[PDB]
């Protein structure tokens, strides 16, 4: 009964620092497995980072031995990873994950995963733009015009409607800005009657906005 | 360090047994514990097999795995091969200095059934057209397999210019998503009559249409 | 001019252009004007059988004054020289070795024709002796493989605690090539002490690892105190983690060993010709039986000469056999990873600022003494 989450999924800038963070839930930390990090670059494999224990000794990647630090909090039951000296290669996904110790090396459970966007143009909420309804079931959405960087996060009716729901990923412009929607197939005779909120939540620049659609 | 390579992609029919390649450069492979994940697309990764070939409980016993001593590889087995086989693969090794990962496995199931795209074109909603934009949605969702070519048309011609439409990707019932994104601006929504989306999907054609208002 | 042979045996091809490099600059070191070496040798074979006639028709063959013996890194070919210190043994030809560490080979008067660079592994027990001077581990048992090398590796030990008022609490012995040790490692654990010490071969190191954690001895306070051989191989992929294996620095560097053999082989050869009453080696191996009188005496001048700014450190041989004092490097294990600790200079055990884990995930520094 183990969980693992991390930091918000935001920019950084060229020769940056990476500034990322993991609590620990249904467990401790100076339980005897070592605590560590993982990156995944996107459309390829994976590839290591480091260590640190509970006391706090440490283990870097020979890689990257001079640009890492791993550190701890016994209080929160939280540490954290430092990625310095950043560049375009480093644009990736990040997971914390527990190292199940006592001999291997071996991942569970992992992190959730936030994506750390290195680049350097201005991070902007995207504007939310209500998609109304036009057999017996019928659609309806929300338009995400305009953003950077990924992610963006959805919910409908703040997770009370599952069943129906399909993200679609965003397109790359060539004003450098994104653009996605999402939809919710719907009863036709819940129309009128029953509401459906769009939770659209942007991390990296503080944007939680909400949105009504109804029949046009 | 040493660097573990697999196959760049892989594939076997359904309910049969394919095999994934885990072959290690420098240093024997049976000597350091090998592990195995199935990452799914848009989720972080899990263990299938730990420990060479040790399993979790949940994990079923078509997840078996075994270490090649002699060709220096271990290898990830599968036997009666289910839709939700088709996914990413990941062994790990490590060594006195490292915790090294392979290149990784694409895994599709040959053999499976097509899908005709289950297309949703929307207009710009009020408040857009109030901005000064115009921004025409088609959402395709749930198609096999991953190709479509997208039309927009005006009263029935060609619109060119200021058309958006993905690289389309895998969703988890195996079956992919897609959309497209027509940037028109305010006057060309009223000028014409009517708007619409050509969704053709390996032969068959899909085309819904919008009016001014 | 005059022409001074000086024969090798290496890895690679790449090494006999490494030898012979060693010669060119090693002559534009010494004089010249008196004498003038030249570069004679061959690659190994992994057939023992071979490499011996290999020495006798390819080098024993041109009056090779020197045979420098190295091979594949592996724990297969460390009897390699056996037949080329025989084969320049019935000669007294002087046989350096470059790389290889089994006892046996400096062993008190037995390969009466055997140099070595490369201090042996029962040189690492005056180091666990300094593991134990520092860290202060007053209560040990001692398993040893019951072979050349473990008794080497034992008594060696021994002597150095005899003038302590201490031994092992107790002495253990198994066999040298026993896949089932859970039967004698039992008694071990039903002991006092808690802090155990290993000279096995990475095989049957291997066993007793796993054996004794099938057996429920890794963590705790328990401290396990190896050497190198005991991390190298089979030996560690089956270890524990908190283990302190030492390990041998330029241990394994052929290139920067040969750089010193040919240098110091250098520093004696004109130790040598300086002298009145010297000798022509013996010309072939086969219908010659017989020694040649600046055969022993070559050797004594080369068990007694000093080469400051080496690579290896400085060379410098003993007594018993003939072996250098160089640094080790004292290495410990956390997380599948053998990361250093510490260093134990020609003399002494001096730690750096890294912070070093116990058995168990401890980060305390146990005590042997029961727990």
């Amino acid at each position: 009964q183990v969980q693992l989450q991390e930091s918000g999924p935001g920019l950084v800038k060229p020769s940056g620092t990476l500034s990322l963070t993991c609590a620990v839930s249904g467990g401790s930390i100076s339980s005897s497995n070592w605590w560590s990090w993982v990156r995944q670059p996107p459309g390829k494999g994976l590839e290591w980072i480091g260590e640190i224990y509970h006391s706090g000794n440490t283990n870097y990647n020979p890689s990257l031995k001079s640009r890492v630090t791993v550190s701890v909090d016994k209080s929160k039951n939280q540490f954290s990873l430092k990625l310095t000296s950043v560049t375009a290669a480093d644009t990736a996904v990040y997971y914390c994950a527990r190292d199940v110790s006592g001999g291997v090396n071996w991942f569970d459970p992992w992190g959730q995963g936030t994506l750390v966007t290195v680049s350097s143009a201005s991070t902007k909420g995207p504007s939310v733009f209500p998609l109304a309804p036009s057999g017996g079931t019928a659609a309806l959405g929300c338009l995400v015009k305009d953003y950077f960087p990924e992610p963006v996060t959805v919910s409908w009716n703040s997770g009370a409607l599952t069943s129906g729901v399909h993200t679609f990923p965003a397109v790359l412009q060539s004003s450098g800005l994104y653009s996605l929607s999402s939809v919710v197939t719907v009863p036709s005779s819940s129309l009128g009657t029953q509401t459906y909120i769009c939770n659209v939540n942007h991390k990296p620049s503080n944007t939680k906005v909400d949105k009504k659609v109804e029949p046009k | 360090n040493f660097m573990l390579t697999q196959p760049h992609s892989v594939s076997e029919s359904p309910g049969k047994t394919v095999t994934i390649s885990c072959t290690r450069s420098s240093g024997s492979i049976a000597s350091n514990y090998v592990q195995w994940y199935q990452q799914r697309p848009g989720s972080a990764p899990t263990t299938v097999i730990y420990e060479d070939n040790q399993r979790p409980s949940g994990v079923p016993d078509r997840f078996s795995g075994s270490i090649d001593s002699s060709s220096n590889s271990a290898s990830l087995t599968i036997s009666g091969l289910k839709t939700e086989d088709e996914a990413d693969y990941y062994c790990q090794s490590y060594d006195s200095s490292t915790v090294v990962f392979g290149g990784g496995t694409k895994l599709t199931v040959l053999g499976q059934p097509k899908a005709n795209p289950t297309v949703t074109l929307f207009p710009p909603s009020s408040e857009e057209l109030q901005a000064n934009k115009a921004t025409l949605v088609c959402l395709i969702s749930d198609f096999y397999p991953g190709a479509v070519t997208v039309a927009w048309k005006a009263d029935g011609s060609p619109v060119k210019a200021g058309v958006e439409t993905t690289k389309p990707s895998k969703q988890s019932n195996n079956k992919y998503a897609a959309s497209s994104y027509l940037s028109l601006t305010p006057e060309q929504w009223k000028s014409h009559r009517s708007y619409s989306c050509q969704v053709t999907h390996e032969g068959s054609t899909v085309e819904k249409t919008v009016a001014p208002t | 001019p005059k022409i001074v042979n000086i024969g090798a045996v290496l890895s690679t091809r790449k090494h006999e252009q490494m030898f012979r490099e060693a010669v060119n600059q090693a002559n534009k070191r010494h004089g010249s004007w008196k004498i003038q070496l030249n570069a004679t040798s061959v690659t190994h074979k992994p057939n023992a059988i071979q490499m011996a006639l290999s020495v006798c028709e390819d080098l024993i063959s041109s009056q090779v004054y020197a045979i420098l013996v190295s091979h594949p890194p592996t724990p297969n070919d460390h009897f390699t020289p056996t037949p080329v210190s025989y084969t320049a043994g019935f000669y007294r030809i002087p046989v350096l070795g470059l790389t290889t560490r089994m006892s046996i080979y400096s062993d008190k008067s037995i390969h009466l024709s055997f140099l070595r660079t490369v201090p042996p592994y029962s040189h690492q027990s005056s180091v666990w002796f300094e593991m134990m001077r520092v860290y202060s581990w007053n209560h040990i048992i001692l398993l040893v493989s019951d072979d050349h090398e473990g008794r080497a590796a034992q008594k060696r030990l021994e002597t150095l605690l005899e003038e302590r008022e201490s031994k092992a609490e107790k002495v253990l012995q198994f066999d040298p090539g026993t896949k089932n040790v859970t039967a004698l490692l039992m008694e071990a654990k039903e002991l006092e002490a808690r802090v155990i010490i290993l000279s096995a071969s990475e095989d049957d190191a291997a066993t007793v690892y796993r054996a004794a954690a099938m057996l429920n001895m890794t963590g705790s306070g328990y401290v396990w105190l190896v050497g190198e051989r005991e991390i190298s191989g089979n030996a560690l992929r089956y270890a524990p983690d908190g283990i302190l294996g030492l390990q041998l620095i330029n241990g394994k560097n052929e290139s920067a060993h040969i750089s010193d053999a040919v240098g110091v082989v250098a520093q004696a050869v004109h130790e040598l010709l300086e002298k009145e009453n010297i000798t022509d080696p013996p010309r072939g191996c086969v219908g010659n039986t017989n020694i040649w009188k600046t055969g022993p005496l070559f050797k004594r001048v080369l068990m007694s000469s000093k080469y400051a700014d080496g690579v290896t450190g400085r060379v410098e041989f003993n007594e018993d056999g003939d072996r250098k004092f160089a640094n080790y490097s004292i290495m410990n294990l956390q997380n599948r990873k053998l990361v250093q600790v510490g260093i134990y200079n020609g003399t002494h055990v001096i730690p750096n600022d890294r912070k070093i884990i116990w058995p168990g995930g401890e980060t305390e520094k146990p005590r042997g003494y029961q727990v």
